[PDB]
RNA sequence: UAUGCAAAUAUAAAAUUAUAGUAAUUAUAAAUUAUAUUA
């Protein structure tokens, strides 16, 4: 456990600056289409009237935002032959 | 259409800033500021000619199809009629470059000599503003032109035709030729690989 | 007044210079010059980050008017008394009074609450603040805790 | 003296000094760049 | 010192050296500053 | 006996420094040139009488992390911690300030906000302003500049 | 010169005396190995003595970090997939092809997500082979043996106790019901092992 | 060619060398340089070489009137390395030098943690990256 | 804790019986929000994700 | 499964074996050895 987490934040370290470059990116985007356009592109409603289109535009997130029910798999438990292990969830061979 | 996420905002790192009076929340719906700026500019564009934009200013000119800068600064000399002719296609120039990168001319790199030998030598310590103009006027020269050439050749970033190209550009020289374009030690360099360099800048 | 050339701000100079000749190598006398004059431009003279309000002086320019004409070219004792006497007298009015910038003789404490817990060791403390000594105008019966 | 200033004459070049006082000068492929044209001397070979 | 009050008019304060060094204009100024991670350390000869 | 593959060519994690140390050389070059027979090679005919620096030390040799080994490579802030809080408050309080002296590399020849209203701020608090209200009014001060400015300008 | 310092003519250059007496070490490190590969232990990629090390056990699970072929993956659509499963599961009277529409949305996206993010990976393995791994070089830390210095830490402090008489010593094990099974006199709970 | 790597690794791997205008530390970068070329010094010895070369006496406490964390600007360093490139007569054609070092420098500017590096894989040493991850190399 | 409750009957030899009510004071940490500070390699990459298709 | 009895690796040592005469040594660790569901 203390070795695989001392090689997730190495690999989360890497991950932020990935991302530092994606927003970055984002940034050289603004500057070339304009801060605005930019905002239109990501669902800005610039383009809402009145309240009505407004109350769809959120209807719609309002029908993302709600969770359905996750269905969260469970690794089958392995029956083998004298039972070395009874935690035997995967068909590889464990040091006892 | 939306995200496969719907997240919050990343936060800041630390060192990171949205940059003074940059409204970062405005809208197409928003009235339009009053100054010339590229975000001005370009958010406004937006509005007038809808969702065209183009990456430079010979892209523009490259859709209208033999629409001269000039001829354009006679329909604005008409429009404000207090502007020169020359100011004119100023103005044209002046907005075709603010709503995309600046064109690149020979005349733009002679103003920008012109003006940096007008400055002269600086009050910064270490003459620091005049390092920064050399350091960048020499990224214009031919001869850096040719070591990029050079640079992205030794990349294998060419093709046969590329080669042949080359070859053929090499076999029209004279002896003569070359004693005169081997004085500056790199030119002859230019010479054969004029079109191979211009390929990649461009 | 051009007594000496030399001045610095840096914190516990010796030790460096200390260790800077240290680090130098030869004995001949180019050697030599050199170690101690680029020691000397370096730290010494003061070329960069130095200015005439930071610099330390009794004689700040007002005041050396004011000393010229008190003490300038006096043939005595009994002759710069009977001037200064006659400096004296001048009222706040006059044009040949000078005002200068006076340098505030530092004080003790420096801030007023510093004042008061100065003040308060050579007093005792009440175990109750003053808003809370006097009774309740309700009645507390006290339990145990 | 820690670091004496050694041989100042440049009226040869190094690999000239190297070649006349020098049987190393023979043997270019044996010696690394840094004593290439360094040496003036003879060197004995023992093979241990 | 019961009396030396003379000079203590024109006497001269010292100056604030501290914060003068601190407020000059430096070039390493960042408008947010970012306290610099932590250095690779030596965890003996095993491990480097 | 399984092992990590590399433990033939492993490295020694102590001495690996040693061999390529500037005064090595010096040492070694310097009795091999006091010999006569080897002609000086140019570094040494300059290092010769610049001689590198004493006192910077490996780490491996002294097993501390907060010796700060080298007069060059050193980064501690000259900040102290009252400071960096002073003017990281004033910074998040407008971004105009922040960014003014430098906002896409640093000016250094010129003198920026964040310092002059950090001196205001101390000579405020000298004249016994409390915390809050020097800060309020310094940065007062600059709005104040920045609107006279920007009158100017329209 | 035209290559590396630690490597010469015929193979890896010999340093330590290990390398004189065994010199198979300078040019066989495996079946991943060419010549231009001595020196530099990692063998190319996808490549047998490709895998860069941490504290000198190798990094095989990389695509298990980004979530990419992982039984702990992530999944980029949800909501979508079991909208449209609802759908298909209530009535046949109505069909809805707008929920497979949003769906195929979904995915056609997801594709360029996925170059995505193992093109950024791939980066990840290359800067943690520069910057992070010793390249095998360093003993394992990720069995209890390897600290087994650190339990003797503890064995010793518990042989303090004692008088610095018991190491390794433990208490003896009683009865699943020692302590009630036992008549006045006996020890009914395990005693410190010098104790006895 | 790789005294460019060389050389920017003196420009960009190492904050506040000084300044570099100042013909003592240039004469320092200069010699150092030329012992680069010709074989004369181990990449890895000329480096520790620049960094340990003697500047100014209470150098850390002048340092303190200048910078805060102790990072110079690059400009000084870059326009240096190139001069010596120059003066010396490095390459046949002129500009090649300033373009490599320049170039080289350009494409780090997007690697992450750009101008730290491992100790071990920095310079010369008996174990070595395969030539595409090499640092400043023309192959990355 | 736990011991002396067990034995007096407060507290069931398994189970925990707050399990539901206690979820306020534990810092349940919404996929939305990002702390920059996790083991989690999950939740980087994902908002790595969104972020790039954004 | 710690009320009898019971010193004993946590190191003070002089080449291996061997009850302290037998044989001539012994012990030792990183070279090399094809299949363990990664985009
Ligand atoms: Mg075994
Ligand atoms: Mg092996
Ligand atoms: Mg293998």
């Amino acid at each position: 456990r203390r070795w695989h987490r001392r090689l997730q934040k190495s690999f989360i370290a890497f991950m932020q600056f990935k991302t530092m470059k994606v927003l970055e990116d984002q940034a050289r985007l603004v500057n070339t289409y304009g801060q605005a356009a930019v905002n239109a592109a990501l669902g800005d409603p610039w383009n809402a009237t009145d309240n009505v289109a407004r109350e769809r535009k959120s209807a719609a997130v309002r029908r993302q935002v709600r969770a359905l029910p996750m269905v969260n798999v469970v690794p089958k438990h392995v029956a083998t032959m004298k039972q070395i292990h009874n935690d035997r969830f995967n068909y590889r061979w464990r040091v006892n | 259409h939306g995200n496969l996420f719907y997240f919050r905002e990343y936060p800041m790192y630390p060192g990171e800033y949205v940059p003074a009076e940059h409204n970062t929340l405005s809208s197409l719906r928003d009235e339009l500021r009053l100054d010339l700026t590229a975000q001005s500019l370009k958010e406004a564009w937006m509005r007038v000619s809808g969702g065209v934009y183009f990456q430079s200013v010979d892209e523009y000119y490259a859709s209208v199809d033999g629409l001269d800068a000039e001829q354009i600064g006679e329909v604005l000399a008409a429009l404000f009629p207090e502007l020169n002719c020359y100011e004119a296609q100023a103005l044209v120039q002046r907005t075709l470059e603010c709503i995309s990168r600046p064109v690149s001319a020979a005349s733009r790199q002679l103003s920008r000599t012109i003006t940096a030998e007008a400055v002269g030598l600086d009050n910064a310590p270490g003459h620091y503003t005049n390092f920064l103009e050399w350091m960048g006027r020499l990224t214009e020269t031919r001869a850096f032109k040719t070591e990029h050439a050079l640079f992205e050749f030794s990349r294998r970033k060419f093709n046969r035709d590329d080669v042949r190209v080359m070859f053929e550009n090499y076999r029209l020289m004279s002896k003569a030729t070359l004693l005169a374009d081997s004085a500056d030690s790199y030119s002859h360099f230019y010479t054969v690989l004029k079109d191979f360099a211009r390929k990649v800048a461009g | 007044l051009g007594w000496t050339d030399l001045f610095t701000t840096i914190p516990d100079m010796t030790y460096h210079i200390k260790e800077w000749f240290d680090t130098t190598e030869h004995m001949h006398n180019d050697a030599v010059a050199w170690q101690l004059g680029h020691l000397l431009e370096t730290c010494f003279k003061m070329k960069e980050s130095h200015s005439s309000a930071m610099e330390r002086a009794a004689i700040t320019p007002t005041r050396a008017r004011w000393v010229e004409d008190a003490f300038a070219d006096q043939p005595s004792v009994n002759d710069i008394m009977r001037t200064l006497t006659e400096i004296e007298q001048l009222p706040f009015q006059s044009t040949h009074n000078t005002s200068d910038e006076s340098h505030i003789t530092p004080y003790t404490l420096g801030s007023v609450a510093a004042g008061v817990q100065r003040l308060g060791e050579h007093r005792l403390r009440y175990t109750l603040s003053p808003w809370d000594i006097t009774p309740p105008e309700d009645s507390v019966v006290l339990k145990h805790t | 003296d820690l670091y004496p200033e050694g041989f100042q004459w440049k009226h040869k070049l190094n690999t000239e000094y190297n070649q006349w006082r020098s049987n190393t000068w023979l043997t270019p492929d044996l010696i690394p760049k840094e004593h290439r044209g360094r040496f003036l001397c003879n060197f004995q070979l023992n093979i241990v | 010192s019961i009396y030396a009050h003379a000079l203590s008019q024109f006497a001269v304060c010292r100056q604030p050296w501290n914060e003068y060094i601190g407020l000059l204009t430096k070039q390493d100024s960042t408008p947010y500053h970012t306290e610099p991670q932590e250095k690779p350390a030596y965890r003996g000869r095993k491990q480097g | 006996y399984k092992m990590p593959k590399n433990m033939g060519v492993a490295p020694r994690f102590d001495t690996w420094n040693e061999k390529y140390e500037p005064w090595e050389h010096m040492k070694r070059m310097g009795r091999l040139v006091g010999t006569g027979f080897y002609i000086p090679p140019e570094w040494y005919n300059h290092f010769r009488m610049f001689p590198p620096i004493n006192h910077n030390f490996q780490q491996e040799k002294t097993l501390n992390p907060h010796n700060a080994s080298e007069p060059t490579q050193d980064d501690t802030s000259t900040l102290s911690p009252e400071r960096v809080a002073l003017r990281d408050e004033l910074a998040r309080k407008s971004r105009l300030v922040a960014s003014e002296g430098m906002r896409y590399y640093n000016i250094f020849w010129v003198r920026k906000p964040l310092d002059t209203m950090e001196k205001e701020y101390y000579e405020l608090k000298r004249r016994g302003v409390d915390h809050g209200e020097a800060i309020r009014k310094v940065l007062q001060g600059f709005y104040s500049g920045l609107a006279v400015k920007k009158r100017v300008a329209a | 010169r035209q290559h590396d310092s630690g490597v010469n003519q015929y193979g890896l250059k010999p340093t330590n005396a290990y390398d004189y007496i065994n010199p198979t070490n300078l040019i066989n490190f495996g079946r991943g190995t060419t010549f231009d590969n001595l020196g530099v232990r990692r063998a190319g990629r996808g490549e047998i003595d490709s895998s860069p090390s941490h504290s000198g056990s190798p990094v095989f699970t990389q695509a298990k970090l980004i979530g990419l072929s992982g039984e702990e993956q992530l999944t980029m659509c949800q909501s979508e997939t079991m909208a449209l499963r609802l759908c298909m599961a209530k009535a046949g009277k109505e069909t809805c092809e707008r929920e497979s529409r949003a769906l195929d949305s979904c995915l056609g996206r997801v594709g360029h997500l996925r170059r995505a993010m193992s093109e950024a990976c791939w980066e990840f393995n290359d800067w943690f082979i520069q910057n992070v791994s010793d390249n095998h070089t360093k003993p394992f830390q990720h069995r209890p043996h390897d600290w087994r210095h650190f339990y003797a830490q503890e064995k010793l402090v518990r042989e303090r106790q004692q008088n610095g008489h018991a190491y390794g010593r433990r208490p003896k094990q009683f009865s699943f019901g020692a302590r009630y099974v036992k008549t006045d006199g006996y020890g009914k709970r395990p005693r410190l092992p010098y104790n006895k | 060619d790789d005294m460019f790597i060389w050389l920017c690794h003196t420009a960009m791997s190492v904050l506040n060398p000084g300044d570099m205008r100042s013909r003592l530390i240039y004469n320092h970068l200069r010699i150092l340089a030329e012992s680069v070329a010709s074989g004369e010094m181990t990449q890895r010895t000329a480096f520790r070489f620049f960094e340990s070369a003697v500047r100014s006496p209470a150098y850390r406490e002048i340092a303190k009137r200048q910078l805060e964390g102790g990072a110079a600007t690059r400009l000084a360093g870059i326009s240096a390395a190139a001069d010596v490139m120059r003066r010396m007569g490095l390459t046949r054609r002129p500009m090649s030098s300033y373009f490599e070092l320049y170039q080289r420098i350009v494409e780090r500017s997007e690697a992450m943690t750009p101008w730290g590096f491992p100790p071990l894989f920095q310079f010369e040493e008996r174990l070595s990256l395969e030539p595409r991850l090499k640092f400043f190399s023309r192959a990355s | 804790a736990k011991a002396q409750a067990i034995r007096i009957g407060l507290y069931p030899r398994f189970g925990n019986p707050f399990w539901f009510r206690s979820q306020k004071f534990r810092p349940k940490a919404y996929q939305e929000n990002y702390d920059p500070t996790t083991y989690s390699t999950k939740r980087t990459v994902e908002h790595f994700a969104y972020n790039w298709v954004q």
